[PDB]
């Protein structure tokens, strides 16, 4: 070999050299920037790329998962947000007794959905049925076309879920009683009441249903915990994530209930300020938004 | 034909230790059976640890290591 | 070649979609050495395997090709190798080209590298004997793995034929009703130690099934090795097979005295 | 120990650190004192566990 | 407390300032040939 | 004189704040590369200690690359960085030799290493190895070397 | 076939002598070739004293 043949062949590796060839959870990030606390986190499911999450100051900010966008358009403070699968369609829900449709593509309110007696606190969505749930305050569960009322418990819903098959609708409110629904008939399916104020529920990636209540954590087709004083994540693994008023993370894997793991996030730069408001995982991460105004990645 | 030994980095040797901490898969099988036949060679490992321990005119101390 | 050569293998498994390292607990806590749970009651201890091998589609050259690697990859039988096309072992069907490497070798070990017993495992499990030359598979536990489906008696052993005739070229294949059990034979010994890797703790469900969405939740379908055929109708076969390899080495063995002399 | 010396015998040549360094299975650095004594804990308590 | 572990060197202690330790101020008109060197790790190790 | 920013340490000599972005940047990839990633695989856990090795050596390249090749940086400062152990004063001290111009690390050459008195393969010329596969009739069956994953640190290629 | 016989460097951590146990083991008798229990013939009357 000649010594302009071995400077060509050295230039055939993809590296420089002497590398180039010849061929628990943890918190990762902290996100600032919320004026007033955030109470709900959305997630685009078709990439997992941005984070719409609503806040107490009303707006709504597009999180790269930086600040993508800026969504106003609503008086009073975002409570739910969901992002929905089949359509480029947003579904934002607030106390000002309105849902409101958003267009991905435009950025411009559409639709607005009437008839809400008092502040929605949720809203979900299936790509199946072509139709929103709402709940409130209200009591009474509102199916709207994107015309069904669900007569239901005598208190606020606090949470809502929608599944293809029977029993679609779940409800969970402040009186402690958990219904399955059938829409059709528009009665209930099965009504559990084990729970002893369900302040949140998750459907897992099985086809059962995580309920939280106030020390007590079931999951219904029973979680063993210290006293934990009140939102929850399914991931695919099957970890189960348990929010805390007293900002302690509890980490449960679903199929025994077992908690392997308990954490206690930083407040900021109050004591009581520290809670965990909602959380949410992507399509190997944990997106949550504290009350205090800080949004938290978790590998 | 010695040449003395190598001086290898802070991070090799940070790296083994904190990989060995969940020690649960087949691989560490024959790993475990290096951390039983040190246990004899750990009362050496005291001696050498508490005699260059750092004296109270000093913030920190680098110190040589050996490490399996 | 077309099916196998013209391709690279892919990774079946991303390394975070890997299980866990700890096994699903039936105790109370976690030991250490042998990574297991000491306080418990007992357990079943068996479950479905997540992955599978599709063998069309996961077929291709990796790193063991270019360096004439002789021993199959045994995760890709188990549909689990994270490496894909980095990886040190062979990720296709056994054919006669690639038994005929492992000839001088499998003796003494099987296509994986896996070295053989003297003595079988007691309930017919595991790796082999190198005493007995075995080429057929046990086909047990069906009833878990179809998931309790009734599914006629002809239409469990349709499956088992669809199945393991992609694994390599087959003996023959028969089903036993009574004893809802399944016996396969390959023309290879290779074919059979990786078919009962492929094969083992699998489910049958054809996802055209209502149930494959639970999958997972049944027991999963013993392949262990196969005892001898106790009918002389097969016993007679035996040695008559036992007499053409007679024949066929005496006439090798003849040649080496012939050369000696 | 002024009374009873224990004189030490010269053929002992082959010390512990001296012998480990010969083998390929012991390699040397330098860290912070503080950093070696978290690991001895670390590795010590593996150990006995 | 025994219940947790052994807090990592590099999360924890690496990324701070250590202390002063404890030194004499070593008056200058006094103690001028030693003050510059007293207190080192090895002292003088590096004078030939 | 050690790592840590002690008070018996030295204060950083006139160039150090034109090169110190760059030198961060091989101290965080050193901070995440020792992070704890945990994996199952023998062949991936080594992997990650190769990449500490990549660093260490890479880091060391740029200081040396400074001061022997470009002359960029003064003597005082590359003094303190091997002092503050920013650069590998052995490894350095091997480049500087004529058939070690481009050296793996000190452990691939070292005699007592190996089973027989050699070096590691990666120190063999990429056209050796392809000269005794291609009387072999196959490919050349070495990737990486097991010690800190090199393709071969001969000077000529 | 010349052949090296070089020994492999143990780690001083593992242990030594991987193949050794304590185990028993009971040993057979290699009795190849008979020993003649070579006595004389037989003073063998005795009264019953003893
Ligand atoms: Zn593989
Ligand atoms: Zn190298
Ligand atoms: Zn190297
Ligand atoms: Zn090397």
């Amino acid at each position: 070999f000649t010594k302009s043949e071995l400077k060509r062949r050295r230039k055939t590796r993809k590296g420089d050299g002497p590398w180039g060839s010849w061929s628990p959870k943890k918190v990762i990030r902290n996100y600032p920037g919320h004026p007033e606390g955030t109470t709900a986190l959305k997630f685009l499911p078709k990439t997992g790329h941005l984070i719409l999450s609503g806040g107490n100051d009303h707006t709504i900010k597009i999180w790269d998962f930086e600040c993508l966008r800026d969504f106003q358009g609503h008086n009073k403070p975002i409570k739910a947000l969901r992002f929905t699968e089949d359509c480029q369609s947003f579904l934002s829900s607030s106390f000002d007794r309105s849902v409101k449709i958003w267009d991905t593509e435009t950025g411009k309110v559409k639709t607005r959905l009437h008839l809400n007696s008092t502040p929605a606190d949720v809203e979900s969505r299936p790509t199946n049925p072509h139709e929103f749930i709402v709940g409130l305050s209200n009591s009474k569960i509102l199916h709207y076309d994107d015309v069904q009322t669900y007569d239901h418990h005598l208190s606020s819903i606090l949470a809502l879920k929608y599944f293809p098959d029977g029993s679609k609708f779940i409800s969970s409110s402040e009186d402690k009683t958990v219904r399955i629904w059938e829409n059709q008939i528009n009665v209930p399916i099965k009504q559990i009441s084990d729970t002893a104020s369900m302040p949140f529920l998750n459907v897992h990636p099985n086809y059962f249903c995580a309920q939280s209540m106030d020390n007590r954590i079931y999951s219904f087709s029973k979680y063993k915990r210290h006293p934990k004083k009140i939102h929850s994540s399914a991931g695919y693994g099957i970890s189960l994530a348990f929010s805390g008023d007293g900002r302690y993370i509890c980490s449960g894997d679903s199929k025994s209930r077992l908690f392997t793991w308990d954490w206690n996030t930083s407040r900021l730069l109050i004591p009581g300020n520290k809670p965990i408001t909602q959380v949410d995982w992507h399509p190997s991460k944990v997106i949550c938004s504290g009350a205090a105004g800080k949004i938290y990645v978790c590998d | 034909l010695y040449t003395p030994k190598a001086e290898m980095p802070p991070e090799h040797l940070r790296k083994i230790i904190n990989t060995h901490s969940d020690m649960a898969s087949k691989m560490y099988n024959t790993d475990k059976k290096a951390f039983l036949g040190a246990l004899k060679y750990l009362p050496h490992a005291i001696l050498k640890l508490l005699e260059n321990m750092p004296h109270p005119w000093e913030q920190a101390k680098e110190v040589k290591v050996l490490y399996h | 070649m077309t099916s196998w050569r013209d391709k690279s293998a892919k990774v079946q498994v991303k390394e975070s979609e890997l299980p866990s390292s700890i096994p699903a607990q039936t105790g109370l806590t976690f030991n250490i050495w042998y990574n297991k749970w000491s306080q418990g009651f007992a357990g079943n201890t068996r479950f479905v395997s997540p992955f599978a091998l599709q063998p069309q589609l996961h077929s291709g050259k990796t790193r063991g090709d270019n360096d004439g690697q002789l021993f199959f990859c045994l995760f890709f039988a188990k549909g689990m190798c994270c490496l894909g096309p980095k990886c040190e072992y062979l990720h296709h069907i056994p054919d006669e080209e690639d038994i005929g490497k492992l000839a001088l070798r499998t003796e003494v070990l099987d296509c994986f590298g896996r070295e053989k017993f003297a003595d079988y495992r007691e309930d017919m499990g595991g790796i082999g004997s190198f005493r007995k030359k075995n080429k057929t598979l046990y086909v047990g536990g069906i009833d878990g793995a179809l998931n309790s489906k009734h599914l006629k008696p002809a239409q469990i052993e349709s499956r088992i034929r669809f199945v393991f005739s992609r694994l390599g070229d087959i003996d023959r294949i028969r089903y036993v009703e009574s004893k809802n059990c399944g016996f396969v034979k390959f023309k290879y010994q290779a074919n059979a130690e990786f078919a009962k890797e492929a094969m083992s703790n699998q489910t049958l469900l054809l996802p055209s099934d209502k149930e494959w969405d639970d999958r997972r939740e049944g027991t999963g379908l013993l392949v262990k090795w196969a005892n001898e055929d106790p009918d002389p109708a097969a016993q007679k076969r035996l040695q008559e097979e036992l007499k053409l390899e007679s024949l066929n080495m005496m006439v090798h063995l003849i040649n080496n005295n012939t050369n000696s002399a | 120990n002024e009374l009873h010396p224990t004189l030490p015998t010269n053929h002992n040549k082959t010390k512990l650190l001296k012998s480990l360094k010969n083998t390929k299975y012991f390699q040397q650095t330098t860290i912070d004192w503080v950093e070696a004594g978290l690991q001895l804990c670390r590795q010590g308590h593996n150990m006995l566990n | 407390d025994d219940d947790e572990p052994p807090l990592s060197y590099e999360q924890h202690i690496e990324n701070i300032e250590p202390l002063d330790p404890i030194n004499l101020p070593l008056d200058s008109q006094d103690d001028e040939y030693v003050k510059d060197w007293l207190y080192d790790s090895r002292p003088l190790e590096e004078d030939s | 004189m050690p790592r840590i920013k002690t008070r018996r340490s030295k204060p950083a000599p006139d160039g150090f704040e034109k090169i110190k972005p760059t030198l961060t940047d091989f101290e965080i990839q050193l901070r995440d590369a020792q992070k704890d990633k945990s994996s199952k695989l023998a062949a991936k856990s080594n992997e990650q200690l190769w990449e500490i090795m990549q660093l260490h050596h890479q880091r060391s390249r740029y200081i040396y690359t400074l001061y022997y090749k470009r002359k960029a940086i003064s003597k005082d400062l590359y003094d303190w960085l091997i002092k503050e152990k920013y650069a590998d004063k052995l490894l350095i001290a091997k480049w500087r030799k004529t058939g070690y111009e481009k050296l793996c690390c000190l452990r691939c050459i070292q005699k007592n290493e190996t089973n027989n008195g050699s070096t590691c393969i990666c120190r063999v010329p990429r056209a050796q190895l392809e000269e005794e596969a291609r009387k072999k009739g196959t490919q050349v069956s070495f990737h990486q070397c097991v010690h800190c994953g090199c393709r071969g640190c001969a000077s000529t290629d | 076939h010349h052949i090296e016989v070089v020994s492999k460097q143990m780690d001083p951590l593992l242990p030594r002598f991987v193949g050794k146990k304590a185990r028993k083991v009971v040993a057979p008798t290699e009795n190849d070739e008979v020993v003649p229990v070579l006595h004389m013939d037989g003073g063998e009357a005795d009264p019953n004293e003893w």
